[PDB]
């Protein structure tokens, strides 16, 4: 019923709304207004997906909650899977296992990725009997369309004598390696036998990150990203052939490098020796096209008492495009409210909307998005069916917010 | 091997001064690991309980074409690892146990049952005095 | 048949420890069999009359130099 | 022992209005009927990432309405009480525990099957084969239903001996986790011997072979947890557990993704069910900037759970930063993604009621004359003080051969302690004299 | 036995009466008879344990008998009752957290004691017999008042042999495990009487039934419990470094599994005494902890001593009396010491100087008081002893005022060195 | 060697009988105040009562803190335990800061252990068993006694052991005509290869052959161990061996001291009074010399005057050389000697004088004296009239250059103008700050 992943903060948006020739819409895929923005993350993202000019900046500058962060969401859901959308925080490269430089360019690695495709050859049938003469056998597998014998070799035996496997399993055997695997018990886990052939060559591709191959090749069983053991490969000696072997892979019919997309969002956590390595990070051929936002101004930068645009360096600051978004207005506002009921299973009257509108204009856009579930829940405990004016005033009357709170301190509280 | 330990090295004889510098008692007074093992077994068993809320298999396992070669070495290495350190391990499985899985203390068979504590009671001053019981009932399965 | 027994009293007052061998009164000294004291004296070599260090493989005679 | 037991639940009528005495919560009614829909926001199971700040003075309910919140949804949704101080962790990354205590927020229901084989071993014979390790073993379990002979993989031979088990006793085997115990050896051979070192159990019951269906309750970290510091039965990999186990940093590729996608397969098949939790960050005041600006991606994300903070400060100087300050000591991005809870400052009479609340909790007996003095001692201090004057009251009651507490006794334990704005003076006077 | 005298080591518990009336100068405390009263009070609290998570603070000037009274509350509190005292500054650990550290401060004050009744046997080994070759064998055991005979088994003569036991020890046989622990030998002796060995030494046999069913106990403290449960580190809780115990998988488990325990009846509880001496030292993020760790039934109660006044907040920039915030100070209530007087120093000296087994002339008395009022009391007791090495260096009998009078000017307290500080030595 | 250092001329305090302070002896000169002062505390020492006391050694730079310091080591001997160590050593990256006070607190607590164990050594002639008349039913003899003979330099004794000795000699797997090692204290047997006076040829084999063990087959002499608390704390904490694979992670550092309170109130710390308490070891409560005190941070300062209020604690002899300076760690705080007043109160201060000429002349007499300097008088009085402008350090440390100078100009004793061309070669700290502050 309800999956790991449910109603979050940025699920009406569906991706860029833009036409073909990236113009985009009053409002459309769950993005409304934001028009010069959206058109330039449009732009990016077609150079992107071009993947030619690499080593490019984007600063997505704005007031607070002008959906700087709902640009990127729509451009990730744009791009669609299969291409590597890095996103992570300022706050995240500030690890105590590594250092934030290494970090930095791990995600950077993260966030490219390269195709290689595969020929492997898949069985997939039914087991109707195993054999083991203490050794040598023979093994019959079974389909919908055909039954055949196969000759227990010395690897096949031994894995099916480890495994449980044994007579009426629909399984899977890859003759390359011999990895068994079972996917239900029988007819009716149980499941039903395949159809089709039961031996067919079949085409595999792994998008794998210079960041996978790396970890890949570090240690034996080097495969330990899963938790992050290591705490930094070895740059130039492990880092740098790696690259030479994937430009190998390269120009040659092995493999293509799939460009992805990085956004480090409240880049002004970032240090002054972040912002350095992104200086030359930047100017590589193995490097993404990423994206940042910023609600501060000119604001200090972490590590002096420096004050430049976004807590940024100016050396930083001239390296990149700003892309700012403008406040919005009481259409757009309305209908981003709208679109976020229709999101969930609210319904609001008009003269509710109008109310929730006039409420987002006077504190700030997100205080109504927030309000909108109180003030559905909120009619539900009347045993209502539409969300009314006065629900929407009893949780404006609940829930405070953050202009209306700090003006409630004529209280003195700790400090 | 010992550089500054309170205790001596292995002494082939007396005829080398190493013999009469460490004293028996001070010896004692350094307990190794299975010693401290010796000591708190009883705490071991009676207070190691906790288990992990999951246990997934140890490989993260990678599906892969891969080199003939490196399986096999894996595995020889495995072998290797698993032949010398598995006859060292062997007192902490004791605990592992422990900590693998938790089954009924057998204090609750009494506890959860008021008749039983009274039987309890009884069964002990009968045997205290030198009596033996018939213990009848009309269920089989409340003789388990 | 092949049995040890250990057996240890306490006589009068005082432990005592007794090791029996019900088997056979033999095994009391099949166990500490032996006795085979060392009788070992330097080789003195034929050519010069050193005390011999080595054995040629070939001739087996020890030799010093 | 109780410490803050007296909350039971918010105290709110079917209409959501908060009952003004119930629960063991009086006052902050406005505060109580707004967390009401905060509960049924939880139990919706519908949204994710929302969060909640109960600000107020200190000493005003906030902690109290948050564990009512907890009582109300019952034990079996998850709940994770957090405070602010567990970030700053100097064996793993701060922004770590911060997503950790995220993902140990939500829960997961997954109901399982699993086979067990015991009884009375009869035999063992370890099936011998030329590689020259050994191939199978048999083994004979006689139970009271009947006795069946099995064959088990090598691994299972090895752990029994590590058991150091013998033939005619009682083990448990499990095919699931493989570990095989030794409950002891059979009861009817109790009189074989003397005395020995060996424990005696019945002839188990049951068919030998026997299943049974565990509806286990667990967490989304614990398979996060489990997967990045993974366990098992006889591998060596059990040595990362004893040179390389120090706190472990779960990758975006394994916290998010691989995990979520293996508990969905697990839910869309019926074997699962999820429950959403409630991420209670007290003292949210003194976090770091650096984790206030990561809460921004940890709530908007669409896994991440309800969340209620609890501030105290007014207005303060954002730590990590050092020059700048905000209300509640929280940056104004992350309190734009909250939804603020007032808590008011009680008054004289919900002070003296909240006294006599607390009075009848842990077995205390107070006349009404102390009552209404601990309120007028209450009116000059904090409710927190004036509200613990009540176990040493009744301790040197019980002394004075009263069995009651009386104005003297609370007169006397009111002189004995003081406290912080009682106290502030006396050092205040002294200025020059503590150091 | 060979464990030297200390600063503390006077007070034997604080001198109250069943009243919790304290007397002037009984059980080594001396005055200071609100603060003794209300010590006792919270330590009747303590016996009681009904309630868990609540402080007291204990404030006055430097040298008042704040360390003093948390002393005299530890010893009256005596034994099966866990007792830990900490100083502000050792929770700064560089292995763990500093939440991390006082929740192990917490839980090391919380004790389960578990009763195990356990049947044994206990009797004088008179004859035992072993037929190796199974190997089988037989046992008798001995005590006053009758004996018998034990046909051993296979495990029973491996656990003998092991042991190695002889005739006249005398052991104890856990029918449970079979762990035989030997108290010592009986009157035998002479294995050979020829060959070498050690000398002899002989204890009574037991008395009473041979088998007989007594009551083992075992009683280990919550971090302990947590740390043994930690990881499978073997024989972990001693270590001698490591603990990294992790919140959920563990912590909230053994609270769980103890209060499962408690419900059944198998180890209910024994709160404890967490007396954090110097707690200015811990930093905001620690009173942010422990803000919420005190509301918690395994939350024992805590005794902070406090020597600073206004004073800001370690870690801050924040005034706050107490060098404490106000968050942290709303639950704890405080007590304070007043001065000693000059019959209060006096006496105080007197009883200190007599635990040293120094004897000091009535003018001692008087000129130590004197220099202990006009200076700190600290270096009046401290003058105890150096004054006490003089005379005996001129084979004298009992300190004079001479003595004292020449160690006075021997050293300074803290103001004639300080005064004398006008040299420019180094800043 | 002797490798002369910088303080190897103080002998002692000097004191006489009395207790009163000689103007010169011992290599110390002058200090009387303070050589008597800190001569007390020496008796303090030697008396074994109380713990946790202290004494700062508060002066200006160079008057001679750790001239007196050390001293009394020398003065209570090498026999109880000396700990000394700087104020910057607290401060680690494996183990916390309040830590290590702790360690080096056990560590200057000495703990004396004794022990006597019989010993037999020689080659062993001949085992034969000692007959029992059928103890058990007719089965077979027993073995009552073993007589063993063993063969040494001295002269060759039969002894009779316990049938028990006889199972672990077949056990053993020994045989005749080879040395082996018996302890019946214990009753373990130990053995130590065969007899090279006799049992071996010129074969290849290192069995190690033990020449005829020399001396009476029966020896005992009474091993006497000299080990610390801080030792068996770390050894409890630290194991040793091939077993036990927790004990076998020796590919590890493992510096991980923090040694929990737990293993304190429980072992060794209570074995230690068993011991005593038994009459087999004999407590020895040393010293513990923390110079540079004014290192330690505030954390340390707060948790000495709380290791300093423990039963199990020894002196302390604190050096302060800063006057009134600001707390390391605080701020705004000008507490005298760079240590809190909460903690001077707790200290004796002991304050040393500053020298006069003729006294810093008798100190560069001694140094030259233990250098092996044959300093003229002209040199000397030089040596002192341009050390009362500096420092007495500088002034002293002019012995081995112009004795390098002199010796190459041949010499045998420094004159007056070595020393004049060795104080234009090298100037003090005022010279050179006064041409510092000249230039840039
Ligand atoms: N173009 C848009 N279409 C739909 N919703 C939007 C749009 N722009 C902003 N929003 C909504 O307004 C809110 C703005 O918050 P957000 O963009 O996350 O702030 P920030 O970017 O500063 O972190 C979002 O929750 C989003 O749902
Ligand atoms: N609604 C309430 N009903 C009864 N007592 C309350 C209530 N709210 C607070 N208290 C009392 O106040 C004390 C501290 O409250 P707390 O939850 O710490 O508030 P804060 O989180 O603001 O410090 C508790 O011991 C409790 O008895
Ligand atoms: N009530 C008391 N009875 C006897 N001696 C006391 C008392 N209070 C303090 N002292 C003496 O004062 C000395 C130091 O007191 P201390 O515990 O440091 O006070 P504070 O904790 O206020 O600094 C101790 O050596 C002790 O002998
Ligand atoms: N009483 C003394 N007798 C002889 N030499 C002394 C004496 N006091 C100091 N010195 C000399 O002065 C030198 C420096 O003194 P030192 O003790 O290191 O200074 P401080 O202890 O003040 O740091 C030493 O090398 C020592 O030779």
């Amino acid at each position: 019923v309800t999956r790991i992943e449910r109603i979050g903060a940025h699920s009406h948006i569906r991706g860029l709304g833009l036409d073909d020739a990236l113009e985009p819409r009053q409002a459309s895929q769950g993005m409304v207004g934001q028009l010069a923005a959206r058109r330039a993350a449009g732009v990016v993202l077609e150079m992107i997906r071009e993947g030619k000019i690499a080593g490019r900046a984007v600063l997505i500058a704005g007031q607070p909650g002008t959906g700087k962060t709902a640009i990127a969401m729509g451009m990730a859901q744009a791009l669609g899977p299969d291409t590597p959308f890095t996103a992570i925080a300022g706050s995240e490269i500030f690890s105590l296992e590594m250092s934030k430089t290494e970090a930095l360019t791990q995600a950077f690695r993260r966030s490219i990725g390269v195709r290689i495709k595969e020929e492997t050859e898949i069985i997939e049938g039914e087991v109707v009997e195993i054999q083991i003469d203490r050794k040598v056998g023979k093994l019959t597998l079974k389909t919908t369309e055909m039954e055949t014998i196969y000759d227990l070799g010395t690897k096949m035996i031994e894995s099916l004598t480890k495994d449980k496997v044994q007579a009426g399993d629909v399984i899977t055997i890859d003759k390359a390696t011999g990895k068994i695997s079972k996917l239900g018990r029988s007819f009716t886990k149980f499941v039903q036998c395949p159809d089709g052939e039961l031996q067919k060559r079949k085409e595999v591709v792994h998008t794998v990150s210079l960041h996978e191959i790396d970890v890949i090749n570090s240690r034996t069983q080097g495969f330990l990203a899963l938790f992050s053991g290591d705490t930094g490969e070895i740059k130039s000696e492990v880092r740098e052939q790696i690259n030479a072997k994937v430009a190998e892979w390269r120009e040659e019919g092995k493999a293509e490098i799939i460009p992805g997309v990085l956004f480090i969002d409240e880049v002004h956590m970032l240090d002054i020796e972040s912002f350095s390595f992104l200086n030359r990070a930047l100017e590589s051929d193995m490097a993404p096209v990423l994206i940042m936002a910023t609600n501060r101004g000119i604001t200090r930068i972490r590590g002096t008492s420096y004050q430049s645009p976004h807590g940024i360096p100016i050396d930083l600051l001239d390296r990149l495009l700003i892309v700012s978004t403008t406040p919005y207005s009481e259409k757009d506002t309305k209908q981003i409210l709208r679109i976020r009921c229709e999101e969930e299973d609210v319904e609001m009257s008009e003269d509710a909307y109008t109310v929730l509108t006039r409420i987002g204009l006077e504190t700030s856009l997100r205080y109504a998005i927030q309000l909108i579930t109180a003030a559905s829940l909120v009619c539900r405990k009347r045993k209502g069916t539409e969300v009314q004016v006065d629900d929407i005033k009893r949780v404006y009357s609940l829930f405070l917010d953050e202009s209306r709170s700090t003006q409630y301190m004529k209280e003195y509280q700790d400090a | 091997q010992p550089v500054a330990s309170p205790i001596g090295p292995r002494s082939p004889g007396p005829s080398h001064p190493t013999f009469w510098t460490y004293t028996e008692a001070a010896h004692r007074a350094v307990l190794f690991p299975q010693q401290r093992l010796d000591q708190l077994s009883e705490i071991i068993e009676r207070f190691i309980f906790v288990m992990p809320p999951v246990e997934a298999p140890p490989p993260s396992l990678h599906a892969c074409h891969p080199p003939p070669w490196l399986a096999p070495r894996q595995a020889a290495f495995q072998e290797q690892l698993a032949s010398e350190l598995w006859p060292r391990a062997r007192p902490l499985h004791r605990i592992v146990c422990n900590m693998r899985t938790q089954f009924p203390d057998l204090r609750l068979i009494q506890y959860d049952c008021g008749k039983l504590q009274t039987l309890a009671v009884l069964l002990r001053q009968l045997k205290a005095e030198g009596h033996r019981v018939l213990i009848f009932t009309q269920m089989t399965r409340m003789l388990d | 048949g092949p049995i040890i027994t250990y057996h240890s009293v306490t006589v009068p007052r005082c432990s005592r420890t007794f090791i029996t061998f019900s088997d056979d009164a033999t095994f009391e000294e099949w166990f500490p069999q032996g006795r085979p004291p060392k009788v070992p004296v330097r080789e003195v070599c034929p050519v010069t009359h050193r005390p011999a260090l080595y054995r040629d493989p070939v001739t087996d005679i020890p030799y010093a130099t | 022992i109780a410490s803050h037991s007296h909350v039971k639940g918010l105290g709110l009528d079917e209409s959501g209005l908060a009952k003004q005495a119930a629960s063991g919560l009086v006052g902050q009614e406005n505060a109580r009927e707004a967390c009401g829909v905060i509960v049924e926001l939880i139990k919706s199971k519908k949204m994710a990432g929302r969060a909640v700040l109960l600000a107020g003075p200190p000493g005003t309910g906030k902690t109290a309405l948050a564990l009512a919140i907890a009582q109300e949804l019952g034990s079996k949704v998850p709940f994770c009480p957090m405070v602010g101080s567990e970030v700053y962790s100097t064996e793993i990354k701060k922004t770590e525990v911060l997503m950790e205590n995220f993902r140990r927020a939500i829960g997961l229901r997954i109901k399982e099957t699993k086979e067990v084989y015991e009884g009375e071993v009869t035999e063992l014979t370890p099936c011998e084969t030329e590689n020259k390790t050994i191939s199978h073993v048999i083994i004979g379990l006689k139970t009271a239903k009947g006795t069946k002979q099995l064959k088990l993989d090598p691994s299972i031979f090895e752990s029994l001996q590590k058991e150091r088990v013998e033939a005619g006793d009682v083990i448990y085997i499990e095919a699931n986790s493989g570990a095989v115990k030794r409950q002891g050896r059979c009861d009817t051979y109790a009189t074989e011997f003397d005395l020995e070192a060996e424990e005696y159990v019945p002839l188990p019951k049951g068919d030998v072979h026997k299943k049974k269906e565990i509806i286990q309750d667990v967490t989304l970290h614990d398979l996060d947890v489990a997967n990045a510091r993974p366990q098992g039965g006889q591998d060596i990999l059990s040595m990362m557990g004893q040179l390389m186990k120090p706190k472990k940093t779960e990758i975006t590729d394994k916290l998010r993704g691989e995990i979520n996608k293996v508990v969905n397969k697990y839910i869309d098949q019926g074997i699962a069910e999820l429950v959403p939790g409630v991420l209670f960050v007290d003292e949210v005041h003194m976090l770091d900037i650096e984790c206030f600006t990561y809460l921004h991606r940890a709530l908007e994300s669409s896994i991440a759970p309800i969340v209620i903070f609890a501030s105290n400060r007014g207005n303060c100087v954002i730590r990590g930063t050092e020059d700048i300050t905000s209300p509640h000591g929280i940056p104004l991005d992350l309190l734009d993604r909250v939804m603020i809870i007032r808590t008011m400052l009680y008054t004289p009479q919900e002070m003296k009621q909240i006294i006599k609340i607390r009075a009848q909790t842990e077995g205390i007996n107070i006349s009404e004359e102390a009552l209404n003095h601990l309120g007028e001692i209450g009116t000059k201090t904090t409710l927190r003080y004036s509200v613990q004057l009540l176990t040493p009251a009744n301790l040197l009651a019980k002394i004075n051969g009263k069995d009651s507490i009386e104005k003297e006794h609370v007169e006397e334990i009111s002189e004995l302690f003081y406290d912080a704005k009682s106290s502030a003076k006396i050092l205040a006077d002294q200025q020059d004299k503590y150091m």
